[PDB]
C-alpha cells in the first residue's frame, strides 16, 4: 500500500540548481523520519541526509554544507535544496521512508547528470572481422545516456552482447557492441547497424562489410 | 603577622549525593527521575578529587567559583546514556535525544556529570531493562517529562492500539552487553540543575577553620567582621544563640565561635 | 568514524549451497545490522533487520544471527530469482546510516576459456583524427583476465577501460570490450597491436598480432 | 476534607488592653549594660488587643495581615498547635502551613485545597488539608513546646524571611515583663495577607476546653531599651 514518486532528475549543469520532489501516497512526511540514500554506477550505496519527524535534519561528512531539506505539508511532498554540485555528485537516488536502524519502503530511481557539455550526435565507427568470427560496431561520442542499438531492425537476436557505457578520462561516453557471426554466411546475409537515441533524434545507417585489401 | 580565616560552624547535613551518585538502580530515560536537593550544603570538590569521570564540560559556571557562588534550589536527573548519546547532552546539539527525550535551554545554568558503568546495568546477555522515546510528532518542550503508553501512527488510517503496518510501539528496548565498542558502552549520567529566583537561598556550601591564636595582635575575620586586636578568654559569660557583642561606640568587643563557644576577647 | 568493510566479493554457487556472506565490523556492534538485496535495474528491499528478525513478506528461507563482532546471511535455499547483490548496514547514535562494499552471488561455470579477436581501425577513422583499436574476451572465468595491451614488445597500462556486459537468463554468459585510445601522430610510431590474457582454461597464453596496414 | 460547622455562635470581639508585653529581642547581635533606641516593627504600648474566647463556643476569624502579628494565648494541654498563611488558600496561590503533633514540628510550605473550618481532631486524625502538589522549602524542627502555661509568638516578615519567637512562662492578660528569644529563620518569601490558625477538638458529639488567644498588630514605633549586665532585656519605656 505504499508508493513513492521521484521527479526533478536530468542533467544540469555543475554551477546550478535542480528541485527534487518525493510524493508519499501511504505516509505523511511530517509524522515519521525520512531516509535519504545515494549509489553512484560502479559502486555501492551510501547515505547523504536524514530528515527527522522534527525540525531536525542531519548530512554526512563529504556533505555537511550546500545541502539543505525542507518538508511541506500542504500536498505531503518533500523538497531538496541545492545549490552547489561536485563531479563524483552524479549517481541514482532513492528516497524513502523507515524506523530507526533500518528501513523497508523504497522508492523509484531518477537519474541525475552533471557535465560541462551537452548533447552531441554520435558516430558509429564499423569494425573490419579479421580475414567462428566476430561482428559489431563501435560507439564513440555520444551524449546523454541511454542509447540503444538494434541489429537488423530487431531481427537478429542471437549472440547480442550489448556492453554498458563506459567514461573516458575526457567526460563522453563510449559504448561498443558485437555479435557472433558464422563465416560461412559472411556474403549470404548484410547486417545493417542502427544506433539512435530521442534526444539527439539522429538517423544513421552503416552497413559492415569484411575487408578485401585494407 | 598571619591572617585567620573564618571560623564558620560545624559541618551541617550534607546533601544526599552519595544515593544519587551510587544508587542500585537508575530511572529509565524517557520515565527519567525529578529529584530535588535542598536544605544542606554543597561539597563538589570532594567528588572532583577522586575525579572518575570523563566528561566535565560546563557552560556558564566554574568548578573553583562554585563553592562561592549558590543557587535557590538544585534538581538531579539521573538516566542511563551512552557515550555518543552523551556527547550530545550540550544544548546546541539535536538528534533523537535531543529532540524527543531531553531538552535543554539555551540560558541553562550548571551541566551533567557522565562516568564509565560498563560493569552495571549490564549482564552475560543482552539487557532490555531500559526504554527511551524513539517517535514523536512534535519537538520536546524543556524541563518536562511526558510518559504515553499509547501506540505511535505514522500512516493515515488510525490504528487502536493494534501491532499493524503505518503503526508501532513509540519505546524502543536498549542492547548492553559487554561486547560492545567505547562509543556503545552503557555510561551513567546525572544531570545539575541550577535555578537562582528571587527567594534566598538554603544551599550554598561549608566552610572550614584553622589554629587558634593566643595572646598575639593578630587580625581576625568572625563571621565577616573584620577586626584586628588580641584574642583572650574573660569572664564574660554571655546567654547563648548570639553571634558577637558590641559596645557604646559600636566597636565589637566579643565574639563567639560555633566550636568551642569560648569569650575571645576583641581588644 | 566508523568504517565498516565486507569480506567477501564474489562467490560463487549451486542452488544446493549456502552463500555464507559476512559482514566485518571494525567495533563492537552486535543485534543493530540490517541486510538488503537490490536487483540490477531495481529498487532495494529490505531483507532482515537488527540481525536476528525475520520480514513478514521476505520468505523465511533467509537466516541470519550475530551476538557482537561477527554476522551471517546463510540461506537454506537458493533460488534462481534470488541471486542479487547484499549490502550490511549499521546506523549510529544519530541515524547516521552507512553502507560498504557489495558481494555478487553467482553459479560456478568455468565453462571454457576466452577467446582473443582483434579488428583493425577502419580508414574512415583516420579523418576523425583519433584511432582506436579493440580485442574482445567471450565466456571467460572467473573475473580474472587482465586485459593488457603489448606493443612493439612494450607493456603498456591505463589505457584501455573494461567493460562487463550483463547475463542472460539462458546461458549466463560473459564478455569483456576495452577501448584503447591513441593519438594519429602515435600510430604512425608504432607497426603491431595486441592484447594478452592469462587464464586457466589454456595452458599457453594465445596472442593475436597484425601488422600495421595489412594482415 | 473537613466538616463543615453550623451550632457556631455568634458573639462580637471584645478588646482588652496590653500592658508592656510586646517588647522582643532587636537583632541577633548581643548588646548589654547599654542604652539605645532601634527602628524597626514594635507593639506600642497602651494600645488594644481584640480578645477571643474559645470554650460551646467555635471561632477562627479572617483578620488581615498588614503588618506582623502579636500572637498571645492562654493554653492546657495543646489546644492549638499552628497557623496558616495564604493569600486565598486553594491550588492557585502558595500557602505557609505549621503543624505540631505529639511527636515533632514540620515546616512544609505547598498549596493546598483549605476550607473554611479546618481544625484538628488520641491524635489520629488530620482534617487539614486534602492533596499536595509542586513545592520546595520542607524543613523538619525540634518541637517548640488552674491555667499554668502561657505560650508568647511573634511573627515577622522581612526580606523574605520567616522570623518567629516564642517564649513559654508559667503563670485575662496578667502584668509583668518577658523576652522574646529567636529561634527559627526561614526563608520562603511568600505575599502576606492572613493569619489564620489551627485548633484541636477532642471527641468524646464533641467538647472542647477553656482556651483563649490575642491577636494584634505591630507599628514601626520607636523605644527606648535598659540592658543588664547579666544581659536580660529590662522594662522599656
Ligand atoms: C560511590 O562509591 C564509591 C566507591 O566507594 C566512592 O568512591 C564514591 O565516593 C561514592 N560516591 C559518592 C558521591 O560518595
Ligand atoms: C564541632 O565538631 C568538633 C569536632 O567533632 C566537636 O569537638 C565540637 O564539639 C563540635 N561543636 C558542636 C557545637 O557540636
Ligand atoms: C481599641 O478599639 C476599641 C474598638 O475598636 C476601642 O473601643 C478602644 O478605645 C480602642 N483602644 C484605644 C486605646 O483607643
Ligand atoms: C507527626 O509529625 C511528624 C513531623 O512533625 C511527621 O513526621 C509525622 O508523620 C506526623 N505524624 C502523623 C501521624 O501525622
Ligand atoms: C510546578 O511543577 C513544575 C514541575 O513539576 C515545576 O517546574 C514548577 O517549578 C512548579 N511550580 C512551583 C510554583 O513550585
Ligand atoms: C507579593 O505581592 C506583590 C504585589 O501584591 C508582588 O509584586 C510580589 O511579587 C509578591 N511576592 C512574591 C514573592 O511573589
Ligand atoms: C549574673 O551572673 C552572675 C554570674 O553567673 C550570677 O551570679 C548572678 O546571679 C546573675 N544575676 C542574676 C540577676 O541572675
Amino acid at each position: 500500500e505504499v508508493q513513492l514518486v521521484e521527479s526533478g532528475g536530468g542533467l544540469i549543469q555543475p554551477g546550478g540548481s535542480l528541485r527534487l520532489s518525493c510524493a508519499a501516497s501511504g505516509l505523511t512526511v511530517s509524522s515519521n523520519y525520512m531516509h535519504w540514500v545515494r549509489q553512484a554506477p560502479g559502486k555501492g550505496l551510501e547515505w547523504v541526509s536524514v530528515l527527522y519527524a522534527g525540525g531536525s535534519a542531519f548530512y554526512a561528512d563529504s556533505v555537511k554544507g550546500r545541502f539543505t531539506i525542507s518538508r511541506n505539508n500542504s500536498k505531503n511532498t518533500l523538497y531538496l535544496q541545492m545549490n552547489s554540485l561536485r563531479a563524483e555528485d552524479t549517481a541514482i537516488y532513492y528516497c524513502a521512508r523507515g524506523l530507526g536502524d533500518y528501513l523497508d519502503s523504497w522508492g523509484q530511481g531518477t537519474l541525475v547528470t552533471v557535465s560541462s557539455a551537452s548533447t552531441k550526435g554520435p558516430s558509429v565507427f564499423p569494425l573490419a572481422p579479421s580475414s567462428t568470427a566476430a561482428l559489431g560496431c563501435l560507439v564513440k561520442d555520444y551524449f546523454p545516456e541511454p542509447v540503444t542499438v538494434s541489429w537488423n531492425s530487431g531481427a537478429l537476436t542471437s549472440g547480442v552482447h550489448t556492453f554498458p557505457a563506459v567514461l573516458q578520462s575526457s567526460g563522453l561516453y563510449s559504448l561498443s557492441s558485437v555479435v557472433t557471426v558464422p563465416s560461412s554466411s559472411l556474403g549470404t546475409q548484410t547486417y545493417i547497424c542502427n544506433v539512435n537515441h530521442k534526444p539527439s533524434n539522429t538517423k544513421v545507417d552503416k552497413k559492415v562489410e569484411p575487408k578485401s585489401c585494407d | 603577622p598571619t591572617e585567620s580565616i573564618v571560623r564558620f560552624p560545624n559541618i551541617t547535613n550534607l546533601c544526599p549525593f552519595d544515593e544519587v551518585f551510587n544508587a542500585t538502580r537508575f530511572a529509565s530515560v524517557y520515565a527519567w527521575n525529578r529529584k530535588r536537593i535542598s536544605n544542606c550544603v554543597a561539597d563538589y570538590s570532594v567528588l572532583y578529587n577522586l575525579a572518575p569521570f570523563f566528561t566535565f564540560k560546563c557552560y556558564g559556571v566554574s568548578p573553583t567559583k562554585l563553592n562561592d557562588l549558590c543557587f535557590t534550589n538544585v534538581y538531579a536527573d539521573s538516566f542511563v546514556i551512552r557515550g555518543d548519546e552523551v556527547r550530545q547532552i550540550a544544548p546546541g546539539q539535536t538528534g533523537n535525544i535531543a529532540d524527543y527525550n531531553y531538552k535543554l535551554p539555551d540560558d541553562f545554568t550548571g551541566c551533567v556529570i557522565a562516568w564509565n558503568s560498563n560493569k552495571l546495568d549490564s549482564k552475560v546477555s543482552g539487557n532490555y531493562n531500559y526504554l527511551y522515546r524513539l517517535f514523536r510528532k512534535s519537538n520536546l518542550k524543556p524541563f518536562e517529562r511526558d510518559i504515553s503508553t499509547e501506540i505511535y501512527q505514522a500512516g493515515n488510517k488510525p490504528c487502536n492500539g493494534v501491532a499493524g503496518f503505518n503503526c508501532y510501539f513509540p519505546l524502543r528496548s536498549y542492547s548492553f552487553r559487554p561486547t560492545y565498542g567505547v562509543g556503545h558502552q552503557p555510561y551513567r549520567v546525572v544531570v545539575l540543575s541550577f535555578e537562582l529566583l528571587h527567594a534566598p537561598a538554603t544551599v550554598c556550601g561549608p566552610k572550614k577553620s584553622t589554629n587558634l591564636v593566643k595572646n598575639k595582635c593578630v587580625n581576625f575575620n568572625f563571621n565577616g567582621l573584620k577586626g584586628t586586636g588580641v584574642l583572650t578568654e574573660s569572664n564574660k559569660k554571655f546567654l547563648p544563640f548570639q553571634q558577637f557583642g558590641r559596645d557604646i561606640a559600636d566597636t565589637t568587643d566579643a565574639v563567639r565561635d560555633p566550636q568551642t563557644l569560648e569569650i575571645l576577647d576583641i581588644t | 568514524d566508523i568504517q565498516m568493510t565486507q569480506s567477501p566479493s564474489s562467490v560463487s554457487a549451486s542452488v544446493g549451497d549456502r552463500v555464507t556472506i559476512t559482514c566485518r565490523a571494525s567495533q563492537g556492534i552486535g543485534s543493530w545490522l540490517a541486510w538488503y538485496q537490490q536487483k540490477p535495474g531495481k529498487a532495494p528491499q529490505l531483507l532482515i533487520y537488527a540481525a536476528s528478525t525475520l520480514q513478514s513478506g521476505v520468505p523465511p528461507r533467509f537466516s541470519g544471527s550475530g551476538s557482537g563482532t561477527d554476522f551471517t546471511l546463510t540461506i537454506t535455499s537458493l533460488q534462481p530469482e534470488d541471486f542479487a547483490s547484499y549490502y550490511c548496514q549499521q546506523a549510529n547514535s544519530v541515524l547516521a546510516l552507512t553502507f560498504g562494499g557489495g558481494t555478487k552471488v553467482e553459479i560456478k561455470r568455468t565453462v571454457a576459456a576466452p577467446s582473443v579477436f582483434i579488428f583493425p581501425p577502419s580508414d574512415e577513422q583516420l579523418k576523425s583524427g583519433t584511432a582506436s583499436v579493440v580485442c574482445l574476451l567471450n565466456n571467460f572465468y572467473p573475473r580474472e583476465a587482465k586485459v593488457q595491451w603489448k606493443v612493439d614488445n612494450a607493456l603498456q597500462s591505463g589505457n584501455s577501460q573494461e567493460s562487463v556486459t550483463e547475463q542472460d537468463s539462458k546461458d549466463s554468459t560473459y564478455s569483456l570490450s576495452s577501448t584503447l585510445t591513441l593519438s594519429k601522430a602515435d600510430y604512425e610510431k608504432h607497426k603491431v597491436y595486441a592484447c594478452e590474457v592469462t587464464h586457466q582454461g589454456l595452458s599457453s597464453p594465445v596472442t593475436k598480432s597484425f601488422n600495421r596496414g595489412e594482415c | 476534607q473537613c466538616v463543615n460547622l453550623t451550632t457556631r455562635t455568634q458573639l462580637p470581639p471584645a478588646y482588652t488592653n496590653s500592658f508592656t508585653r510586646g517588647v522582643y529581642y532587636p537583632d541577633k547581635v548581643f548588646r548589654s549594660s547599654v542604652l539605645h533606641s532601634t527602628q524597626d516593627l514594635f507593639l506600642p504600648f497602651f494600645s488594644n488587643v481584640t480578645w477571643f474566647h474559645v470554650i460551646k463556643r467555635f471561632d477562627n476569624p479572617v483578620l488581615p495581615f498588614n503588618d506582623g502579628v502579636y500572637f498571645a494565648s492562654i493554653e492546657k494541654s495543646n489546644i492549638i498547635r499552628g497557623w496558616i498563611f495564604g493569600t486565598t488558600l486553594d491550588s492557585k496561590t502558595q500557602s505557609l502551613l505549621i503543624v505540631n503533633n505529639a511527636t515533632n514540628v514540620v515546616i512544609k510550605v505547598c498549596e493546598f485545597q483549605f476550607c473554611n473550618d479546618p481544625f484538628l481532631d488520641m491524635e489520629s486524625e488530620f482534617r487539614v488539608y486534602s492533596s499536595a502538589n509542586n513545592c520546595t522549602f520542607e524543613y523538619v524542627s525540634q518541637p517548640f513546646l488552674n491555667f499554668k502555661n502561657l505560650r508568647e509568638f511573634v511573627f515577622k516578615n522581612i526580606d523574605g524571611y520567616f522570623k518567629i519567637y516564642s517564649k513559654h512562662t508559667p503563670i485575662d492578660l496578667p502584668q509583668g515583663f518577658s523576652a522574646l528569644e529567636p529561634l527559627v529563620d526561614l526563608p520562603i518569601g511568600i505575599n502576606i495577607t492572613r493569619f489564620q490558625t489551627l485548633l484541636a477538638l477532642h471527641r468524646s458529639g464533641w467538647t472542647a476546653g477553656a482556651a483563649a488567644y490575642y491577636v494584634g498588630y505591630l507599628q514601626p514605633r520607636t523605644f527606648l531599651l535598659k540592658y543588664n549586665e547579666n544581659g536580660t532585656i529590662t522594662d522599656a519605656v
